[PDB]
C-alpha cells in the first residue's frame, strides 16, 4: 500500500493509477528562481496533479516528519557521492564557479544540508511556500479543467496546508 | 509490557474492587 | 486623494463608457506547441483588460494579497455579526429570561418566643424553624466532637438582639424533605424520625445519613428582634435593562 | 537508517493535527463569551461569587 | 418498479458535501438569484418556526393568551414571530419573482422539465404549509380560512358522508383540528427543505442567468465566490424592502387589513363579515372566488391555475419531436389551408418583442389581481371591476394556450423574409 | 531543548542558533568553522576468492571515499523450460518481496531510507541484483540483497508476479516495442529453446508461474557454483568476505549431485514473415557471430560501432527518407552469438528497405576505410569508458568478466580496441555472412519479398 512508506508525495501518487510521471525542478538563476513540480498523467486526474504539489509543500510549512527529513538527507548524501562521470562533474564545477565564483566541496554541502531540522524546514517553507503565489500551466485536454481555469479562490487557497485541499481529494 | 498499558490493565481489574470497598465502607458508616 | 483619482479617471477615452480596444489585437505565445501554427483571423478579444487591469506591483504582491484578505475579512465580519445576533436570539429564546424578581420581603416578630424554643412559620409557602439559643446552650454545643459533623463548607449564622441570639433556618430535611423532630432530650436540636437523620442544635449534620445541613434563611434583625427582615437571596439575572430609554 | 514504525508516524501526525485544531478552542470560547455574555455574568456571580447574605432594613 | 429508471442524484451526506464543494456557478445577475433568496427564507422560516413551536400550546382557547404573555416574560419570542411573518411574506415575494423570471426565459423546454416540475411541486407544497400556518393563529381570519378550505374539500364529495372529518373536524378550529394541523404544518415545513434541495440539485443541470447563450466556459466556485454574492444580493433586496415598507406603511395607520384579525376564536362569537380579507398572498384566490360566484367553477379555476402552472413544459415544450409536433388551431387553418400547424421554432427571449409584450401583460394582470379585494358585498350588484375579469382571463389564457407563447406569426414572417432575400440573391 | 521547543511552537527563526547560522550562511563563502579533509585518488585493486562451497567473491578496492556498491550475479532465461518460462520476469517484477527474514515493506523502506538504490536486471544466461548505498548502511542493505537474490519465491510473491507479468505483456503489446520483435527474432533463430525462449517469457505460461514452478526453477538453476558476489569501494577485501560469509555460508555445496547443465545451443536458419497491416515495415537479418571465448568479439563490437555511429546513419537514414530507423544488433553468448541489422521503414517500399540494408552490411565485408575505422574505434572507446567511469556499471562488468573469462579484462579494453584492424573486421563480417541467414519481417506488404534462397544469393 502507498501509505506504508516514508514519502508523502509518493503516498499520494501511488493511489492515482493514471498519473504516470512527476518530477520536482529547482531552477536557480542570478536574480530569481523557480521551484515547482511537473506532472504528466491522465486528464481525469487533472484536478489532482493541479492541486497535489501545492498541498504537500504547504503542509511542510506547518509539520514535516523526521522520516522525510532523514530520507531527503540520505538521498542528498548519495547524490553527492554519486557524481562520478567526468562530463557531469565538469559541468557542475563550471556552473558553480560561474554563479558563485567558487567550487562548493562535497563536505561543505553535506554540512550545510545536514544541519537542517524540522523547525528550520518549517520556517523556510513558510518563507517560500506557505500562502504564496503560483505559476500554473496545463497543456492538454482541458474539458474538465476549463471551468475554474482562472486564478480563482481555489488556486490561491491551494498553497495552504490542509486549507483549500478540498479540490484535491475529490476524484 | 509497556508500563502504562500494564498499569491500565491493573486499574481495569482493580477499580471494580475499589468501588466494592467504598460501598462496604459506606454501609459500615450508615450502620452507625 | 479621492478627488485626484476622480479627476484622473475623468479624462479617459473609451467607447460608450467601456474601456475596449479600438483596433483588432492579436497576441501569440512564442513558446506554444509546434503544432499550433499561426493565429487565425478570428478576433477572439475585444478588450485588453488582461493588461489594462493591472497595478504594476509584481514587487510586493503579498501586500495586495493581504489587502484583499483584509477586505474579505471585513465582509465576513459583518456577515458574522448578523449571524451572531441571530444566534443570540435563538439561544435567548431557549434560555428563559427573568425580567424582574418577584417580591419576597417579609417580617416576623421573634421577641415573644421564649428562649430555648423552636417555632414553625410559613414563609414562601414553606415551613421555617425559628429558635432562640441561650449562652449555656451555645457553650454546650461548642467543644463537641467534630467527627460527627459532616459539612466542612457549611457554617452557622447567629443573630445578636434581644439579649439572646436568634436563629432562623429552613425547616426541611435535606434527605427527602420530611419535617424533623423539633426537640429531643439528649440534644434539644433536630433529629429526623422518618429515617433517623440526626442534626445538632445549630442544624449541623451530626451522625446522620443526611449529607447536608438544613438550608439557611436569609434574614437581617432590626428593632432588637421585633423586625426580622426576611427576603430571599437575590441572584444576578442579565440582561436587566428592559427599555433602552 | 531511520525506519520508524507507521504507528509512530500516525501518532505524530495526529498529535500535530490536534495541536492545530486546539488553536480554535480559544476562538470558539471568545465567540461564545461575546455571545451569551449575560449568561456568563449570571454564572460567575451566582456560583463562583455568591451574593452577600444580609438584607436591607426597609 | 421497473418503470422508474433511477434518481438524478443520490442525496447522501458524502456525495452532497462533495457536490457542493466542487460546484461551479456561471457569472450571473441579481434577477437569477431569487431561488437562493427563497431557500434562505425557507431556512430562517424553519428556525423561527421551531422557536415558535416551543411557545404555542395547540389548545385554541390558550393560543392568544399564551402568545400575549410569552412575548413579555420571554425575550425574543415576539421577534421570532415577526421574523416568521415577514419571512412568509418575503418567501412569497421571492417565489413569485422566481416564477416570473423562469416564465420569462421560456424554460418550458424538455431539458428543463426535471428542473421545472420539481420546482413547481415545491411551490405547490409551499402553498399548503402556508395555509396550515394561518390556522394556527386562531383568529377570525383563521376561522374563515378553515371554513373555506373545508368547503372546498367537501366540494369534491358533493357534501356526502363527512369525508373531511379526519382533518377539518366539524369544519371548525378546536383542540383536535388545531393539534393535527399544527403537527402537519411542522412536518410539511421540514419536508419543504428536502424538496427544495432536490429541486436545487435538479435545476443545476442546465442553469442560465439569461436566455442568450454566453460562450464563457469559466465559472465561479460556489462555496464563497457565488455564496457571498448571493448573500449580498439578499442584503440589498432586504434593504430595499425595508425602505419601501417604512415609507409605504406609516407607524399608525387607518383601515389596515390586519383589522380582521382582531376577533379571536372562542372569545368573540360574532364575526364582522363586512370586512373579510386574507393576507395579500392569498388575496388573489379570495378575489377569484368573489368574482366567480359559482362554487364549482371557482374551485376548478384554482385547480386549473395550479396544475397548468405545473404542466408548462408539456404544453409549451419541444415534446422530444424537435418542433415537428402539430398544434390544433381554430382560425389559422382557414388562412393557411391546413388542418394543423407545425410548432414555430424561433421564439427567443431578448430579441423578439411579442414575447415581452405578452409576458409583461401577464405579469401586470397578476399584480392587478393581487392589487385589491373585490369586496363581494355588492361587487356583483355593482357591475364589477372589468380590469379584474380581464386580468383573470388573461392569466388563464397565457398559462395553457400556445398562441400567446411561441406564436406562429414570428416564424411565418421570418420565413417570408428568408424567401424574399433568397429569391433576390438566388 | 526548551528554547528549540519554544521557537518551534511559534514558527520564528532563532537567530542565535548555530544551526540557523550554518543553514543561512551565504553560498559565496564557506561556513565558518568547517573545512573538510582533502584526499587523492588511489589505483584500484581487484581481488577474487572462493568459499568452501562454490560461491565466488570479487572486490574492487576503494579509489576515493564514495558510496559502496554491492551486487550478486547468478548465471541462471536460457535456463527456462516451457514449464517455467517467464519465471525470471516474475522475479524481476517482485524482486523486493521477501518473507523469511525481512518483509517487502520493510526492505523497501530500507532502500528508501538508506538513500541509495537497489535494482534487478536479467538477460539471457545471467541475472544481476545490484545495490549502492552509504558504507554505514551497507550491512543491512546486503542482508536485503542476498535474501532477495537467494530466497525461494513465496506464494504471495508469485501471486503478485503473475499480475505484474500480465500487465507487462499488455504494455509490450500495446507499445509494439522492439523487445517483442527481438523475442520473435530469437524464437526463429534458436527455436523456442535455450536462447530462443522469450526474454519476457511465454504469454501462455504466465498463469503457470506459481510459487511451485518458481521454486523448481530456483532449485534446478541456483547453485553455489554459479553465484558471484561483488563489492566496489570497500577498503578491505576481508571485511566484505566476512560480510558475505555471514550470509551465504549456509548454502550447501552442490558437488556430488547431478547438475542441471546447459545444453549446447544450435543455430537454425529460419524465417518469419508476419502480415500485421502496419503502415511501417520492420525487417531484421541476422547471422551467427562468435561466442565470448573467441577474440573476434571486440572486432564485432567495432563493426557495430562502424554502423550505429558512422555508416548506417549516412548511407541509409540521410540519403533515403522512407528509412524510419536502422540499427545494428550484436549479441554475445557463452556458446553462440548473433550479429546483423534491424531496419524499419515505409511499407510500400519494403523491398527497397531490404536490398539496400543488405548492401550496407555487405559493404563491411568489402572493406573498411582507415578514417572510418579510426572514427568507429574512437566512438567505441568513448562509450565504453563512459560506462566504466561510473562505479556501478564498472562493478557489473567486473562481475561479468570474472564469471565469463575467469579474470578481469575491462582494465585493458582500450588496448584491445586499438589492436583491432580493418582487415580483421572485414574478414570476420565476411565469415559471418556465409552462415545461414535468420530473416524476420513484420509489415503490411511483407508477403512480397525476395525468397529465402534469393536472400542468400544476394548475401553471397
Ligand atoms: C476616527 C476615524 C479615523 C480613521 C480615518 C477616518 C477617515 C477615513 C476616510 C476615508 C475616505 C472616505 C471617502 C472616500 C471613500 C472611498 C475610499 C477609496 O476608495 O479611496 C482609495 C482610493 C484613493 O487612493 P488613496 O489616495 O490611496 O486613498 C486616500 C484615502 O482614500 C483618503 O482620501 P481623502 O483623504 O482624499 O478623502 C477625502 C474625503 C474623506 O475625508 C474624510 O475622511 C473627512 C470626512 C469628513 C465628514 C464630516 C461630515 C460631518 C460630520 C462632522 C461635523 C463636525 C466637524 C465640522 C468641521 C468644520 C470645519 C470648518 O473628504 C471629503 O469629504 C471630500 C470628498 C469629495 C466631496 C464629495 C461630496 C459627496 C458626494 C457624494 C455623491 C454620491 C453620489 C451617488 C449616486 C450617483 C448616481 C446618481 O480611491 C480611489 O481611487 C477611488 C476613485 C474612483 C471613485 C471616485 C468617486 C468620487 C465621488 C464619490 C465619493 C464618495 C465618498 C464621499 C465621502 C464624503 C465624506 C464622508
Ligand atoms: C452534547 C454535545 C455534543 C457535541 C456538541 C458540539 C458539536 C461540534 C461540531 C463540530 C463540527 C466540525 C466541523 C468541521 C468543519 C468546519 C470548517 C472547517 O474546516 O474549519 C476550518 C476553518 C479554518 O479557517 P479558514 O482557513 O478561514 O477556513 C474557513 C473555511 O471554513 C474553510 O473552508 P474551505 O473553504 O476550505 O472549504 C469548505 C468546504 C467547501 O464548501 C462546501 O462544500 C460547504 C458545505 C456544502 C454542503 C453543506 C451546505 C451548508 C453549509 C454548511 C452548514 C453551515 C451552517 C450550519 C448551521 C448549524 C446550526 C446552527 O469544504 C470542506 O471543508 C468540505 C467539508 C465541509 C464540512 C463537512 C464535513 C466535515 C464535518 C462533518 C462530518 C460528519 C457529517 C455531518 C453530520 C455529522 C453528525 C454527527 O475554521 C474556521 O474558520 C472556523 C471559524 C469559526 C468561528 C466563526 C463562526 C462562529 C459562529 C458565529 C455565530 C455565533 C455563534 C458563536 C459560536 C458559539 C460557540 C460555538
Ligand atoms: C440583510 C440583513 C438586514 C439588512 C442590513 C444588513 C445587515 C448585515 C450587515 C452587517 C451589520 C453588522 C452590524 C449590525 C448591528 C445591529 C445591532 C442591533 O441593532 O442589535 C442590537 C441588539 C442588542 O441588544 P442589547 O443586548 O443591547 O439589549 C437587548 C434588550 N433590549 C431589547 C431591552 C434592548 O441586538 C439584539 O439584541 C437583537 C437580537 C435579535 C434576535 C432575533 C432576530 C430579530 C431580527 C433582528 C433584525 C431586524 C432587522 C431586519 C432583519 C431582516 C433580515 C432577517
Ligand atoms: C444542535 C447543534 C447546535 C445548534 C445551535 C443552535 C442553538 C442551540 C442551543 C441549544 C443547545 C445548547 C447546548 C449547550 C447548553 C448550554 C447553553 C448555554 O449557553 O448555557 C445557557 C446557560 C443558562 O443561561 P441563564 O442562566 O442566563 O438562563 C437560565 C436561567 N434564567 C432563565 C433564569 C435566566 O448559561 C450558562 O450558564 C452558560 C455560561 C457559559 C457561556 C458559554 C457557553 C459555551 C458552550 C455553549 C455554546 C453554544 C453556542 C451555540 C451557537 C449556535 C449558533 C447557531
Ligand atoms: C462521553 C461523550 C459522549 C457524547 C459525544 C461527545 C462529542 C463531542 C464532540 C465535540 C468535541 C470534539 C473534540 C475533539 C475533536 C477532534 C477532531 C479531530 O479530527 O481530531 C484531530 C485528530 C485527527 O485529525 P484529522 O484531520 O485526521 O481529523 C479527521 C478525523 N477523523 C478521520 C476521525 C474524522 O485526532 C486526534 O489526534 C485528536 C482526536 C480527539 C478526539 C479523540 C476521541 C477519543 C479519545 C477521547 C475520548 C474518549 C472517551 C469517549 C467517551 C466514551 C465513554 C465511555
Ligand atoms: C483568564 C483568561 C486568560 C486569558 C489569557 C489570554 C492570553 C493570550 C496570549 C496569546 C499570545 C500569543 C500566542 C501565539 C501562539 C501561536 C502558536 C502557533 O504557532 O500556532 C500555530 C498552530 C497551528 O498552526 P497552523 O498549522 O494553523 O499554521 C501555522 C502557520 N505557518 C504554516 C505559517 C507556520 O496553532 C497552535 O499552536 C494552537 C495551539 C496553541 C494554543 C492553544 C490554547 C488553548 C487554550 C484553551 C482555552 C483555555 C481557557 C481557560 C480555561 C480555564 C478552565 C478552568
Ligand atoms: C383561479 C385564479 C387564482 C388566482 C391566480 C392568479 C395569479 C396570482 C399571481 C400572484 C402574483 C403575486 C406577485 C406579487 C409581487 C409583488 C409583491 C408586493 O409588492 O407585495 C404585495 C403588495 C402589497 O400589498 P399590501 O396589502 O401590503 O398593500 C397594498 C394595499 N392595498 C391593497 C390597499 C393597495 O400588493 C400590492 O398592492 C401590489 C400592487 C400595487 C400597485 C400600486 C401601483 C401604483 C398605482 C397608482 C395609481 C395611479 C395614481 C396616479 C394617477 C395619475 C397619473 C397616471
Ligand atoms: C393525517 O394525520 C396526520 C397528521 O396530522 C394531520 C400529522 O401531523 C402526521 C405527522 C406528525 C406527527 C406524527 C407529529 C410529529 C411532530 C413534530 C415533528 C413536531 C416537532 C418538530 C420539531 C422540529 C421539534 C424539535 C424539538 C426540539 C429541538 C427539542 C429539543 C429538546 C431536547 C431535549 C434536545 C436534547 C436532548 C436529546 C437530543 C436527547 C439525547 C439524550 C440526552 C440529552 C440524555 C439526558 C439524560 C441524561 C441522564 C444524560 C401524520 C403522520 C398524520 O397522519
Ligand atoms: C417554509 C416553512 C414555513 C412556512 C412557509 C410557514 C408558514 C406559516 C404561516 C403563513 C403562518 C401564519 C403567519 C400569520 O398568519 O401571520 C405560520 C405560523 C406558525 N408556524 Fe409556520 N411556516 C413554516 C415553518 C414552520 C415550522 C418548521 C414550524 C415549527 C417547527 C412552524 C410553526 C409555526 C407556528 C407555531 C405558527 C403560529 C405561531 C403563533 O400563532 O404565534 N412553522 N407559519
Ligand atoms: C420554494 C420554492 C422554490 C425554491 C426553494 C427554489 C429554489 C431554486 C434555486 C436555489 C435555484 C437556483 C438559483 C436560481 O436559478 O435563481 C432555482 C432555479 C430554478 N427554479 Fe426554483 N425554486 C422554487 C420555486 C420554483 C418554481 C415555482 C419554479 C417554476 C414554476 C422553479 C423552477 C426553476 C428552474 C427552471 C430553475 C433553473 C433555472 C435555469 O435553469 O436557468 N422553481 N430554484
Ligand atoms: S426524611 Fe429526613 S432523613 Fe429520611
Amino acid at each position: 500500500t502507498s501509505d506504508r512508506q516514508y514519502s508523502l508525495i509518493h503516498k499520494e501518487l501511488g493511489n492515482l493509477p493514471d498519473v504516470t510521471i512527476h518530477k520536482t525542478h529547482y531552477l536557480p538563476y542570478s536574480d530569481t528562481g523557480l521551484f515547482g513540480s511537473y506532472f504528466y498523467g491522465n486528464e481525469i486526474f487533472g484536478n489532482q496533479m493541479l492541486f497535489l504539489s501545492q498541498m504537500i509543500l504547504s503542509e511542510y510549512a506547518s509539520y514535516i516528519n523526521q522520516a522525510e527529513i532523514y530520507r531527503a538527507r540520505a538521498k542528498y548524501f548519495n547524490e553527492l557521492l554519486a557524481e562520478q562521470n567526468s562530463a557531469d562533474i565538469a559541468s557542475s564545477i563550471a556552473t558553480q564557479v560561474t554563479y558563485l565564483n567558487r567550487r562548493v566541496p562535497r563536505s561543505e554541502v553535506a554540512k550545510r544540508i545536514s544541519s537542517l531540522d524540522s523547525g528550520l524546514i518549517n520556517r523556510a517553507a513558510t518563507r517560500w511556500f506557505w500562502d504564496k503565489e503560483l505559476a500554473i500551466v496545463t497543456w492538454g485536454p482541458s474539458h474538465g479543467l476549463i471551468a475554474g481555469s482562472h486564478y480563482n479562490r481555489s488556486i490561491k487557497r491551494s498553497t495552504l496546508g490542509w486549507y483549500g485541499n478540498t479540490h484535491y481529494y475529490i476524484v | 509490557a509497556p508500563v502504562f498499558l500494564k498499569a491500565l490493565r491493573y486499574v481495569i481489574y482493580s477499580y471494580p474492587l475499589y468501588v466494592c470497598y467504598l460501598i462496604k465502607q459506606a454501609q459500615i458508616n450508615a450502620q452507625g | 486623494g479621492v478627488l485626484s483619482e476622480y479627476n484622473q479617471r475623468l479624462s479617459k477615452k473609451l467607447h460608450k463608457g467601456h474601456l475596449v480596444e479600438d483596433k483588432p489585437t492579436f497576441f501569440v505565445t512564442s513558446s506554444r506547441p509546434g503544432n499550433f501554427g499561426d493565429h487565425i483571423d478570428f478576433k477572439v478579444n475585444i478588450d485588453n483588460w488582461f493588461d489594462e487591469n493591472r497595478v504594476h506591483n509584481e514587487h510586493e504582491t503579498d501586500i495586495r494579497r493581504t489587502q484583499i484578505y483584509t477586505l474579505n475579512a471585513i465582509y465576513y465580519g459583518g456577515l458574522l455579526s448578523f449571524a451572531r445576533l441571530y444566534a443570540m436570539g435563538v439561544i435567548g429564546r431557549l434560555n428563559g429570561w427573568k425580567r424582574y424578581e418577584r417580591d419576597t420581603y417579609s417580617e416576623v416578630d421573634i421577641g415573644a418566643l421564649p428562649p430555648g424554643e423552636v417555632m414553625q412559620m410559613v414563609w414562601n409557602g414553606t415551613p421555617i424553624f425559628i429558635r432562640r439559643l441561650t449562652s449555656n446552650e451555645v457553650k454546650e454545643e461548642n467543644e463537641l466532637p467534630s467527627n460527627t459533623l459532616l459539612d466542612k463548607d457549611k457554617e452557622v449564622i447567629l443573630s445578636d438582639a434581644g439579649n439572646t441570639k436568634v436563629i432562623v433556618v429552613s425547616a426541611v430535611c435535606t434527605h427527602l424533605g420530611c419535617i424533623p423532630i423539633p426537640y429531643l432530650g439528649a440534644y434539644k436540636g433536630y433529629v429526623c424520625i422518618c429515617h433517623g437523620s440526626v442534626y445538632d442544635k445549630f442544624a449541623r449534620v451530626r451522625q446522620g445519613p443526611a449529607l447536608l445541613n438544613l438550608p439557611a434563611i436569609n434574614n437581617s434583625i432590626h428593632d432588637e428582634g421585633t423586625l426580622v427582615c426576611m427576603e430571599q437571596l437575590k441572584f444576578p439575572h442579565e440582561p436587566s435593562q428592559r427599555f433602552w430609554a | 537508517m531511520y525506519l520508524p514504525t507507521f504507528y509512530k508516524l500516525f501518532h505524530e501526525t495526529n498529535a500535530f493535527r490536534l495541536k492545530r485544531y486546539v488553536g480554535y478552542g480559544p476562538l470558539l470560547l471568545t465567540w461564545s463569551i461575546w455571545t451569551l455574555y449575560p449568561a456568563l455574568y449570571n454564572m460567575i456571580y451566582s456560583d463562583f461569587i455568591p451574593p452577600e447574605r444580609g438584607v436591607p432594613k426597609r | 418498479m421497473e418503470w422508474n429508471k433511477g434518481t438524478y442524484m443520490s442525496t447522501s451526506i458524502k456525495k452532497i458535501v462533495q457536490y457542493f464543494s466542487v460546484m461551479t456557478v456561471s457569472f450571473h445577475d441579481i434577477n437569477s438569484l431569487f431561488g437562493f433568496f427563497t431557500f434562505l427564507t425557507i431556512a430562517s422560516q424553519l428556525v423561527s418556526g421551531t422557536m415558535l413551536a416551543f411557545s404555542l400550546v395547540p389548545e385554541p382557547m390558550l393560543i392568544p393568551m399564551v402568545r400575549e404573555e410569552e412575548d413579555v416574560e420571554d425575550l425574543y419570542t415576539d421577534d421570532f414571530f415577526w421574523l416568521h411573518e415577514r419571512g412568509v411574506d418575503m418567501l412569497f415575494i421571492f417565489s413569485y419573482f422566481h416564477l416570473f423570471r423562469k416564465i420569462y426565459l421560456n424554460n418550458f423546454e424538455y431539458e428543463q422539465e426535471a428542473a421545472w416540475k420539481s420546482g413547481v411541486f415545491t411551490f405547490l407544497l409551499f402553498q399548503v404549509v402556508v395555509f396550515l400556518g394561518l390556522v394556527l393563529c386562531c383568529t377570525h381570519l383563521s376561522d374563515i380560512t378553515l371554513a373555506i378550505a373545508a368547503n372546498l374539500y367537501d366540494t369534491f364529495f358533493a357534501g356526502k358522508g363527512k369525508f373531511y372529518w379526519w382533518i377539518f373536524t366539524s369544519k371548525e378550529l378546536n383542540t383536535d383540528t388545531i393539534i393535527r394541523l399544527a403537527y402537519l404544518h411542522y412536518v410539511l415545513a421540514f419536508f419543504l427543505a428536502y424538496l427544495g434541495l432536490i429541486h436545487g440539485v435538479d435545476m443545476h443541470y442546465d442553469w442560465k442567468n439569461e436566455s442568450s447563450m454566453d460562450g464563457l466556459e469559466t465559472e465561479m466556485i460556489w462555496f464563497d465566490e457565488a455564496l457571498s454574492n448571493e448573500l449580498g444580493a439578499m442584503i440589498e433586496i432586504i434593504l430595499i424592502v425595508m425602505i419601501v415598507c417604512f415609507f409605504m406603511y406609516p407607524e399608525p395607520e387607518a383601515l389596515s387589513y390586519e383589522f380582521f384579525m382582531w376577533g379571536d376564536i372562542g372569545f368573540i362569537n360574532d364575526v364582522r363579515f363586512l370586512s373579510v380579507a386574507p393576507h395579500w398572498y392569498f388575496r388573489p384566490f379570495m378575489a377569484w372566488l368573489t368574482v366567480c360566484p359559482f362554487h364549482k367553477i371557482g374551485l376548478f379555476g384554482l385547480i386549473y391555475y395550479f396544475f397548468i402552472l405545473f404542466y408548462q413544459p408539456v404544453i409549451h415544450g419541444t415534446n422530444e419531436q424537435n418542433n415537428y409536433t402539430k398544434r390544433n388551431v381554430a382560425f389559422v387553418s382557414f388562412f393557411i389551408n391546413r388542418s394543423d400547424i407545425m410548432t414555430p421554432k424561433y421564439h427567443s427571449v431578448e430579441d423578439n418583442l411579442l414575447h415581452q409584450i405578452t409576458f409583461w401583460l401577464f405579469l401586470c394582470s397578476a399584480l392587478y389581481v393581487t392589487s385589491y379585494l373585490p369586496y363581494g358585498r355588492f361587487y356583483n350588484r355593482i357591475n364589477g371591476n372589468y380590469g379584474t375579469l380581464w386580468s383573470f382571463m388573461y392569466i388563464f389564457f397565457y398559462l395553457g394556450n400556445s398562441f400567446l407563447r411561441r406564436p406562429l406569426i414570428t416564424e411565418l414572417y421570418l420565413f417570408n423574409a428568408f424567401v424574399k432575400s433568397k429569391f433576390l440573391k438566388k | 531543548s526548551v528554547r528549540k521547543a519554544f521557537y518551534d511552537f511559534i514558527y520564528k527563526d532563532d537567530k542565535s542558533a548555530e544551526t540557523y547560522k550554518v543553514t543561512t550562511a551565504d553560498p559565496r563563502t564557506p561556513v565558518q568553522g568547517f573545512r573538510g579533509q582533502t584526499a587523492e585518488d588511489v589505483a584500484a585493486k581487484y581481488e577474487v576468492t572462493k568459499l568452501a562451497n562454490g560461491v565466488t567473491i570479487i572486490t574492487e578496492s576503494q579509489t576515493f571515499p564514495s558510496q559502496v556498491d554491492m551486487g550478486i550475479l547468478l548465471d541462471v532465461t536460457r535456463d527456462e523450460t516451457n514449464e517455467t518460462s517467464g519465471s525470471l520476469l516474475s522475479i524481476k517484477n517482485t524482486y523486493l518481496k521477501t518473507v523469511l527474514n525481512t518483509n517487502e515493506t520493510i526492505n523497501y523502506g530500507v532502500v528508501q531510507q538508506s538513500g541509495g538504490s537497489f535494482e534487478m536486471e536479467y538477460d539471457q544466461e545471467t541475472a544481476y541484483f545490484k545495490a549502492n548505498c552509504l558504507a554505514h548502511d551497507a550491512t543491512d542493505v546486503f542482508s536485503m540483497v542476498a535474501d532477495c537474490a537467494l530466497e525461494p519465491r513465496s506464494t504471495v510473491a508469485a501471486s503478485v508476479g503473475v499480475e505484474k507479468n500480465q500487465n507487462t505483456h499488455k504494455l509490450e503489446s500495446y507499445l509494439k516495442t522492439g523487445e517483442l520483435f527481438n523475442e520473435s527474432v530469437f524464437k526463429t533463430a534458436y527455436g523456442l529453446k535455450g536462447l530462443g525462449l522469450p526474454l519476457k517469457g511465454l504469454r501462455g505460461n504466465v498463469k503457470n508461474l506459481s510459487s511451485y514452478t518458481l521454486q523448481k526453477f530456483q532449485l534446478e538453476n541456483i547453485t553455489p557454483n554459479r553465484i558471484f558476489v561483488c563489492a566496489a569501494g570497500v577498503e578491505s577485501h576481508q571485511e566484505f568476505v566476512d560480510l558475505v560469509q555471514t550470509k551465504l555460508a549456509q548454502i550447501p555445496s552442490a558437488e556430488g549431485q547431478k547438475t542441471h547443465q546447459r545444453e549446447k545451443s544450435e543455430y537454425l536458419g529460419g524465417e518469419v514473415r508476419n502480415l500485421t497491416e502496419e503502415s511501417n515495415v520492420t525487417l531484421a537479418l541476422l547471422f551467427q557471430s562468435v561466442p565470448w571465448s573467441s577474440a573476434d568479439i571486440v572486432a564485432f563490437n567495432v563493426a557495430a560501432a562502424l554502423l550505429n555511429n558512422l555508416r548506417l546513419k549516412k548511407n541509409l537514414l540521410q540519403k533515403y527518407a522512407y528509412f524510419d530507423q536502422a540499427e545494428a544488433l550484436n549479441f554475445h553468448f557463452t556458446d553462440s552469438g548473433l550479429f546483423g541489422l534491424r531496419t524499419s521503414g515505409s511499407a510500400d517500399r519494403a523491398k527497397d528497405i531490404l536490398n539496400h540494408s543488405i548492401a550496407e552490411l555487405k559493404a563491411i565485408a568489402s572493406g573498411v576505410n582507415a578514417d572510418e575505422l579510426l572514427t568507429a574505434k574512437a566512438a567505441l572507446k568513448n562509450s565504453v569508458l563512459s560506462a566504466l567511469e561510473r562505479q556501478t556499471d564498472r562493478l557489473e562488468e567486473t562481475v561479468k568478466n570474472v564469471r565469463t573469462f575467469n579474470k578481469i579484462q575491462h582494465t585493458d579494453y582500450v588496448k584491445q580496441i586499438d589492436s583491432v584492424t580493418a582487415d580483421q573486421v572485414a574478414k570476420a563480417v565476411a565469415k559471418v555472412l556465409t552462415s545461414n541467414p535468420t530473416f524476420v519481417a513484420q509489415g503490411s506488404q511483407v508477403n512480397a519479398l525476395p525468397t529465402y534462397d534469393a536472400i542468400r544469393n544476394l548475401l553471397k
